[PDB]
This record gives structure tokens, C-alpha cells and sequence, in this order.
């Protein structure tokens, strides 16, 4: 079972976007899929998949075994192969014990799972650092912008303060070839030649996105968003199929 | 065009936080504390008074610090 | 002195972006102000005032006595009567403490700001917490979009639970009233009927916002901006004045 | 072959006072003070610690100093 | 403590090759031993002692409080037990006060020193009349030469004019007995008939005196300089044994 | 008439020899001369030129009035056109005002002397000074030795620190060519690179000097002895006229 971690340090990037498109387009592969919640108080996972009325027990609850992962897991109506572990919301760093993430982990990969995607919530604090402890890879989540590239590089030096070592990858999220060739964005090569990490998607600015979360629809779902379009590519990049990168070029 | 700017901003960020691993915990935290010190008798911001850390090719280090005065 | 945190809950709303303005704005208007960012271990205020490299000490060096507000304070060099008091980069959440935050509080009362401005962190941990704490006001920053619309609400029961209670205010930010118009996108007084405070302003989405921070030059300082537009009349609200409500018709 | 070594002890020194001669009364003065004052938390001696002034074409000074540690 | 003085009023007479080569011979031999450059505005000693470069503070600075005893004394490196207390460099006559130099002593004294040998200055001004006026002892230096012999004995009428008394000694300097047995240079017992005090070395002219100021090396650790033997023997003197005179005879 | 300083920092190393043989020289070729001794308490010029018995009158007595320049002025017996006015044999450091010295000097030249002798004292200190005040020229005695070189380039900071200014020479004196090409003494090249002034003469190591002080006879008296020729060399180099540098190989 591959763990992945979808990371950021910066707040509001596309790390729930992100980490909903590629469980399900996983998921669309025929690839059991579970994507787990670890944020802190804030549910927003549940919210975006559109599951926000059927949970029931959380990773908090299953953890403190209040709950069994057959309790806690939500099976997805709309997508077959695809599973929901949703976020506890207690106000409380704690909770989230290594030893308990660890043994859910195993319980999981037991339950066949082969992706387990770890949505991580913003910061560098717990939760965050609770997501990518025992990830395999990390989805590096970016946004052409000052603020959120500074963030992931701090974040890129605690995933390598660990010296088979997590293999990275940069998602670069809201670009916007247009604003780029004006000279008003980040370049997509600008942000390689900063964090100088393997790129494994980029997914254009896309009005789909809103109207997705605004029906707690995964924008993969959308056969006519380019965001859509280009989180498939992504996974079947992370299935190991080379794909040029649609949506760089205007 | 501000993508430039950007560009060369992130740059000398990154390059400080590619640094500061490079360094120990003590000596970033000394120079800080005592060559802005001689502010009360020079008097000037960085702006850079510029601080590069080398080595040689023999275990040894070399921190170099620009003192550019206008 | 007039303590406001500038808070959210959801990650990258424009928290950042609001606090550099509004305190520029004030600046701008004659009334000494200091805006000071409340991260833990992320440095986002600094980059987005510009001043990035003018960093010697910051806000946890003032609490544990290794530096004087005279020191940490960075002085605006664009706006008169405008300072900056920047974030730790430690990952230690314990380093702000209630003591000495109120300690840091009293001096810069006793130094004549007429407004402090807290630009609080994401999340309803340790910083963000922190940063409401003293607050007289909150603005609490918002997108038209479902997982910022939940997570102020969390927030505003955070702010709810001796004196005049936290006057509260909604900033609704990044506002496009033709995808409102079309159904796309939540509108201003769906928002209202949701989070049920007052509106103190609406920042419409605008391509300059993206070239502000490219410069690290505060939106309002753009005299074409849109948004800078509406974020002088948000200051001008915050100072007791009444303003029609730009940009929310196309 | 010791007139070698001789020329070699008096070019850095005929070079100190050719140059104690282009700066202030102040500036040596303060780096002799304080530089050296970080023996207590670092501890090493010049060792020439060394020091070096330059300047621009636009009445700009540069004084750098390089820390080779051992 | 025996506080020697190394004086002789005419200049180039091996005053510095002395001071350097006695207090390195005290210093082998155990002695805890300190030598300080008593000259006015020229740096002498450090040269001959080879550490030039390692001057930060020097015998002005520790007078003035600019500095302690342990920032000013330089270590030597190549000779455990010896010290140096280097000199200033301003064209003032004055710094060294009286008091000023008896503060030091004390404290030298006090950090248990056998030894203190004062390089003083040529002339019978200042800064030699301020390194003979605490002696124990002075060791007249002195050439088989005209001037040189003119010059100590004007040294010695100071030194007397002071009516337990300073214990005087020769030290009769660039020695060559050739020439003394062909007629052309003053012989040993010439100078002692006419500066009657007790004979305590002969250093033969010496090819490896300028070998060894060259390198910044005393003489004495010149294993086969006819001159670093003459100076151990004169060591060997001042500590009480007898010596016979060597390369008194060709 | 030309005021010429004869000055080195260092003690001992030719400027009483090479004042006396150049004065000398300079009278032998017919022009009438004056050499001063500007030291304080140490008379060295009346021995060197053997008139130390003929002293009645001094430098200091000519200034205070006790005694007209024609009493105090020794006309030598041995050479037509030379005349020498001896130092004063006080510790008195004030006598030799700066007034009082300008006043000689005037008399001087009114008695019609060509050239103007100043044997200045070693240091840098108060007769050093005043002997090179008034100098149109100044003659820097070297020794291819560390202290001699280090001492000669502070005083060249002094002659550099109205009118044409002093006209600056290096006579390297003692020199040695085969312990240049043994490696064994600084070369002429070696001290001209660092003291980077024009070389006026090179007075070759003689065994002739301390012949000619033990008998009060100027060295250029001697016309068998090689300093004797580098001398009157280096006087007809004074004079305009240029002269090959003898005895510098071997
Ligand atoms: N490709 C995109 N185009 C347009 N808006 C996007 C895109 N990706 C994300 N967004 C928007 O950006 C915001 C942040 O998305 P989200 O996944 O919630 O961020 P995060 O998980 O990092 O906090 C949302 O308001 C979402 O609508
Ligand atoms: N009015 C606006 N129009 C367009 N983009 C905006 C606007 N306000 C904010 N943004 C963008 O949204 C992102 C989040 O802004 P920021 O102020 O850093 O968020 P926060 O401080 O709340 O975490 C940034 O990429 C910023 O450029
Ligand atoms: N024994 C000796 N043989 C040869 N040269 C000597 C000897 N002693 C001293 N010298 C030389 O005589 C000069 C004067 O020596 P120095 O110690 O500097 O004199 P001072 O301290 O009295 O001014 C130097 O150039 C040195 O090389
Ligand atoms: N060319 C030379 N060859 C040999 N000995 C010399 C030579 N020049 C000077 N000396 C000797 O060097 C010593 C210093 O000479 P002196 O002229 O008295 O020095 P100063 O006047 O500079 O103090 C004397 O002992 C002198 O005999």
C-alpha cells in the first residue's frame, strides 16, 4: 500500500481539492482507495466529497476505539473503490497519538487497501506533522504565489530532516498560463527552479472547481473541467504513465 | 512585471533557508546578536551587511561577512 | 488603543492581505499603527509588507526579553505612521505566551498606537487563539465558498465563549458579483444570512492583489485597484464613517 | 631559506600600516572591540581573522571580513 | 618576583635579541616568565617573538582599562611557561604612568610570575626611564664600540642616581674576538675597566641572529647558534650557577 | 642650501655614520657644510667625527642665548668647508623648540652654507621630529633587517603626514650580497618593494666603520674602505650627478 501525503504549509493551496480528485480518480482506476482527515478541530474533507451528513465516527473515535474503521469508514455512493476516514473536531493537538495513526495505518493496508491518501491540514505544527510521518510519497501543494512557495519549501525541509525516503512531488495548483506570459505570475519553471522537486501535476485556475465543492463533487467528476482533465493526468502519473502536461500554454 | 520580482525575492529566501541548516544553532544566533549590536555605534539597516558562510576542502569553514556603508 | 485581530479559521482567505491593508489604510489616515503577525514558525506578514529583509528581531525575541519593542519594531519606510512587529519561525507552540502577550500589548499601548492590528494565523490552535484573546474587535475574513463559510462559523463560536463583548465584523473577500449572477457562487447576503454579523466590508477578486504581493506592496497603496478601493472604505467604516458597498453589483 | 620568510612577515605588516591609514580612528577601533569579544562564546585566535575594506565607484565603502575556523 | 630591566640608552645594540632570548631561556627552564615591550609607539618585540599578528591588546590598553591582563598577554606557542605584553603604538609619551605600570606589575606578580623582564626603549627619555624605574635588576647592553660604551655609561649615572639597590649587570654584545686580538675592537676586559659592574654574558657576533629575527624566532632555540649557547649560559647566571665565558677566545 | 634630515626610527643602524661621512663628502667637493646632532641627552656626532673633546658650546646653548652660532659651531681641522654643531647633554625634552630651531636654520644659510646636515636621534618621538620639520630632503637609513624596515615605513607615514614636499632617499646600509644570495638577508629589491621610495645608496657591511669610529675619522676619510666609496658615491648622487651601485654582487 502506498501512503500519500498531501502537503503545504500554506493555508487554502488546494491540498482537500487535490486530495479528493486524486482518491477518487485512484478510486475511478479500480484502485481500493481510502483519503483520511487529519486535520485538527476542522472538518473540511467530508464537506468537499459531500459526505458531511453521514459521519458518523471519526479517525479520533476509531483511534481511542470508541469506534471500529468499519464504523468510521464512509463508502462513497458515487464512486465504487473509494473510502472516507473523516477528521475528528475537538480542539485538541493531541489525539492524533503516532502510535495510534500507526495502527489504523495497518489496519487499513490489512483491509486491502492499495492508496491511502493523507489529506494534511496547513502549518508545521501537529496535524501536519502527524500526515507525512509515515508517508511513502508527499504531494507537495503550491500556488504560483510568494507566500505559498516560501511555505513549501519550509515544509520540504522537514520532510528531508528524516536522513527509503519519502519520495517527493510537486503539485502546482491555480496557474494561469495567461497571467504568466503577461508577467504577473510565477512561472511554472520559476517555482521548479525554487523547489527543485519532480512536478507531477498542474492544475489550471477553473471557475469547475467552485461550482465542484459547492456540491461536495470532487472536480475530477466534472468531464468538462480542465482542473478536472488535469488531476487525471496527475494520477496516472502517480500510476507510474508518463503525460505531458496539458494547461501550461494558453 | 512583477513575476521577475518575485522570482528574485524567493530566491534570496530560500537561498537563506537552504542556509540555515548549513549553520550551528549558535553562531547565527550570535552574529545577530552582537554585529547588529555595533548599530549604537555605526548606525546603519540592512539593506545589506551581507553574511556568507564558506569551507575548504579540509573540514574548515569560512564566515565571511560584506559590510556595505553608504 | 483599539486591539483587532483579523482572524478566519479556513486557510488563505486573505486574512494576510486584509491585515497589511487595513493597517496601512489607517496608517495612511494619520492614526499610528503596528500590525503584528501572530504565526507560529510561518513568516507570511513580513513578505506581504514588503520587509522581509529587514527582519532582525521578532515577536517571540520581545516575550522572552532577548530584544526591546524598540528593536523587533520595523518601521514602514512607504507609509508614515505605519510599523511591523514580525512572527517567530520556531516550530514551538509554547514560545506565545497569554503573559507576555499582554505584556508586548500594554508597551505598545504605553508607545501611543491608536491601533493594533493581530493578523492571526489560520486554524482555532494555539496562535489563532492567541491573537483573539485581547481583541476588542474581529474581523472575520471570508470567501463565497463552503469550506471558509463553515470554518468562520466555528470561529465565531470560539469568539462567543466581565465587558462590552468582541464587536465583530464581516470582511467578505475575493467577491465576483457575474459568478454570483450566473449561480456560481454564494452571494454576499447568503454569506449575511449564514454568519449572521456585520458587514464592515467586501473585497472584490482583482488581478492587482496578485501584483501587490509579487512586490510586497500592501493592495491599498494601489490607487487603480479595486480591491485597494475597498479596502479604504473598509478603513474608513472601521474609523465610524458610513460607505456605500462597491463591487458587489457587475 | 630565511630572507624568504622575512619579505613575506613584512608585506602583511607594511600593508596593516599602509592601510591604518584609510579608515577612521573609530571603525578599528570597535572591530577590535567586539569581534574579538566573541572569544568568550566562539574561541579562536587570528589565526588573521581576517578584515578587509573596499569600496564602490560612488563614494561607497565595503568593509568584509572573512572567518576562516578550523 | 625579579622584575629585570634590559636597558642601554644607545639604539642597535641587541636590547630586543636579549630580552627575547632571556626570557625564552627562563621560560625552558621552567620559570614562569612575562616579557614586556616597554617602547613608545614602535613594535619591536612582537616581531623578534614572531607574533606580530597575534597583538590585540597591548601594555596602553591594559593601563586604560581597555582591556585585562589576560586579553593583552599573548601566550607564546612554541615555548610552554613564556608570556607577552606587547607594546602601544601612539606617539605619545605620557600613557605609561608610573602608577599605571605599578598596577600592572602587581597583578603580574600576582598571577604568579617568577619573571618579568622589561624590553625598554634606547634613550634615557620616557619610555626607558619608566621600564628601570621598578627593576630588581637591569642588564646593561653593550657593543665593543665608541658610541655604545659612551651611551651605558650615561645609562648607569640614571640608574645610580637612585641613592636594596638595582643589581647591575653587563651584557657585552656582538662579540668578536678576531677582531679584538688584531687591534680593532675593544676587548671584554676594556669595557668592564670602564663600566666597572659584574660581567653576566658575551653573545658572539652571529650569523644566526638575523637567520633568526627573519623567521620571528629568539636565538636561542637555535640549538647550534654560537649566540643561543652564550644566551643560555647567561640564563644559567641569572638564576646562580656559574658559568665559564665562552667565545671569549678565538 | 639644502636642508638634509638624516632619520630611520631604529636605533643603530648608520645615521650617525652616514651623516658624518656624507657631510664630509659633501665639503670635500667644495660645498660648505654643516651637519647637526638633533639628539636629546646622547652625543654621538662629535665622537663620530672626533671633535668630542673641542665641545664647549651646544645646539640648546645657541637657542637660549648663551651663546652666538660662531661659539657654538666646530670648524673641522681634518676637512676645509665642514662645520659641526653639536647636541645638547640635557634629559630636557622642550629645549629644542620649534622656533628656536627655524631661527638656527636662518642663521645658517645666511653665513652662506650650501647644505644643511640634520643628524636626527632614532624614535619617533620629539628630536626625530624636529630634525625633519625643516627638511627639503630626507635620507631613510635601512638595514636589511625586520625591526629596521618595520620602523623605517612609520617613519615615512611621519615625513608624508604649502610647497613641494620632502624629498624622500633610501640608503640601505650594511649590506651583505652573499648573504643576499644565500638566501640568508632581505635583497636591495626586497626592501626597495616594500619601502617604495628611490634608493640614493648601498653601504656595503665594512670592517672599515668600526676602524673609523674608534678613531673619530669619518668612514669616507678612508679611501681604501668599500663604505668609504659607496659614500662618496651616494654624495655624488646628492649632488645630481648619476653613479652605478657598486658592492650590491659579489
Ligand atoms: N484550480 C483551482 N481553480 C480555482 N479555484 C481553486 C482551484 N483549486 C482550489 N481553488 C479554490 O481555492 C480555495 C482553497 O481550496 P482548498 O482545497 O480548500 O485549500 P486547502 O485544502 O489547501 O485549504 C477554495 O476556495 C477553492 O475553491
Ligand atoms: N481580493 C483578492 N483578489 C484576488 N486574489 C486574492 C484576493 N485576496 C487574496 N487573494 C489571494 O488569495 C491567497 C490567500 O491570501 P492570504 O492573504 O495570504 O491568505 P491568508 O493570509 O488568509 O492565509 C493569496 O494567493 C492572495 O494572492
Ligand atoms: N650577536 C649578534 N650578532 C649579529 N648581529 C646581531 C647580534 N645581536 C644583535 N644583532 C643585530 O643587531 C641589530 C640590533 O638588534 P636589536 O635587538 O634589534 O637592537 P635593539 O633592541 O637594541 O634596538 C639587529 O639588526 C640584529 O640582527
Ligand atoms: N657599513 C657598516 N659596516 C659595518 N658596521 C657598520 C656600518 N654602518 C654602521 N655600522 C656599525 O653599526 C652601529 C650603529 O651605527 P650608528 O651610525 O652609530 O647608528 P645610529 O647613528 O643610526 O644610531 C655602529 O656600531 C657602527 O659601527
Amino acid at each position: 500500500a502506498r501512503i500519500i501525503v498531501v502537503t503545504s504549509g500554506k493555508g487554502g493551496v488546494g491540498k482537500t481539492t487535490s486530495s479528493a480528485a486524486i482518491a477518487t480518480g485512484l478510486a475511478q482506476k479500480g484502485k481500493k482507495t481510502v483519503v483520511i482527515d487529519f486535520a485538527i478541530g476542522l472538518r473540511n474533507l467530508d464537506l468537499i466529497m459531500g459526505c458531511e451528513r453521514r459521519v458518523v465516527y471519526d479517525f479520533v473515535n476509531v483511534i481511542q476505539g470508541d469506534a471500529t474503521l468499519n464504523q468510521a469508514l464512509i463508502k462513497d455512493k458515487r464512486t465504487e473503490n473509494l473510502y472516507i476516514l473523516p477528521a475528528s473536531q475537538t480542539r485538541d493537538k493531541d489525539a492524533l497519538t503516532r502510535e495510534g495513526v500507526a495502527k489504523v495505518l495497518d489496519d487499513l493496508k490489512a483491509m486491502d487497501f492499495e492508496f491511502i491518501v493523507c489529506d494534511s491540514p496547513a502549518g508545521i505544527e501537529t496535524g501536519a506533522l502527524m500526515a507525512l510521518y509515515f508517508a511513502d510519497e508527499a504531494i507537495i501543494t503550491t500556488n504560483p504565489e510568494v507566500s505559498s512557495v516560501r511555505d513549501s519549501d519550509r515544509i520540504l525541509g522537514i520532510l528531508a530532516s528524516k536522513s527509503e525516503p519519502i519520495k517527493e512531488h510537486l503539485l502546482l495548483t491555480r496557474y494561469n498560463p495567461g497571467r504568466v506570459s503577461r508577467g504577473d505570475m510565477l512561472s511554472m519553471e520559476d517555482v521548479l527552479e525554487i523547489l527543485r522537486i519532480k512536478l507531477v501535476g498542474v492544475i489550471p485556475e477553473d471557475q469547475s472547481v467552485l461550482r465542484a465543492s459547492n456540491q461536495g463533487e470532487p472536480v475530477i467528476l466534472d468531464i468538462n473541467a480542465d482542473a478536472g482533465k488535469a488531476y487525471a493526468d496527475t494520477v496516472e502519473r502517480l500510476l507510474g504513465e508518463e503525460r505531458p502536461f496539458r494547461f501550461i500554454e494558453e | 512585471n512583477t513575476a521577475n520580482i518575485a522570482k528574485e525575492r524567493l530566491q534570496n529566501i530560500v537561498a537563506e533557508r537552504r542556509r540555515s541548516d548549513a549553520e550551528p544553532h549558535y553562531l547565527p544566533q550570535l552574529r545577530k546578536d552582537i554585529l547588529e549590536v555595533i548599530c549604537k555605534y555605526v548606525q546603519i539597516d540592512p539593506e545589506m551587511v551581507t553574511v556568507q558562510l564558506e569551507q575548504k576542502d579540509g573540514d574548515i569553514s569560512i564566515l565571511e561577512l560584506n559590510v556595505t556603508l553608504p
